[PDB]
């Protein structure tokens, strides 16, 4: 929901009629994703910006989150493994990435697979993720933590 | 050693000196890794 025009139906019990059912009135409506752009909310400017910019999708193809960047949101897994809906930013994309190739593998086999895609994951880490690769050197380029000088660290 | 270097031009010698100090940094890294993880010796399992 994001307005009273779509809210109204369920608020009345009219939605349920569309399904060959009597009216089933809801005692109220609840707003979450909607209010994120309230100026009195703490969402960073460009954040609530990029939020608006999400082309929504209808109750039709929300199931599509699970597979594609559908609208502006995509589904991705927590560290707990639980499913989450997020704005499919470059980060949240490369996050879905590791979900499928790194966090998909059992603990053991993981570390090995990391070393193989190391400098790849390290680029995508440096380039478009919330947390960067701590590996910079004096000159500016990225290196191994084990290769940095004390100063540099 | 100095006497060998006196064969070269400051051009050459100084180019070499940069190579060396890079190696030393690898070496340093390795040696410390080895001490801690007991891998100062690594047996080769296959030819090149």
């Amino acid at each position: 929901f994001g307005g009273s025009e779509d809210t109204y139906p369920y608020l009345t019990g009219s939605w349920s009629t569309k399904f060959g059912y009597p009216p089933m009135p809801f005692d109220g409506c609840m707003f979450g994703s909607r209010m994120m752009t309230a100026k009195e909310a703490h969402t960073s400017k460009q954040a609530k910006q990029a939020i608006v910019d999400a082309p929504g999708v209808d109750d039709d193809q929300w199931e599509n989150t699970y597979k594609r960047p559908t609208g502006g949101v995509i589904t991705v897994l927590s560290e707990m493994g639980e499913p989450i809906h997020k704005l499919a930013t470059r980060g949240v994309l490369f996050w879905k990435e590791l979900d499928d190739k790194i966090f998909s593998l059992d603990r053991s086999k993981r570390v090995a697979e990391l070393k193989k895609r190391r400098d790849y994951i390290i680029k995508k880490l440096n380039d478009d993720f919330q947390k960067v690769w701590f590996g910079r050197n004096s000159a500016g380029e990225p290196v191994d933590l084990e290769d940095m000088t004390y100063a540099e660290v | 050693p100095k006497y060998l270097f006196a064969t070269l031009d400051k051009a050459q010698y100084e180019a070499y000196c940069v190579k060396v100090q890079a190696r030393q940094k690898k070496a340093y890294r390795f040696f410390h890794n080895g001490l801690i993880n007991n891998k100062l010796f690594v047996a080769k399992d296959k030819a090149p």
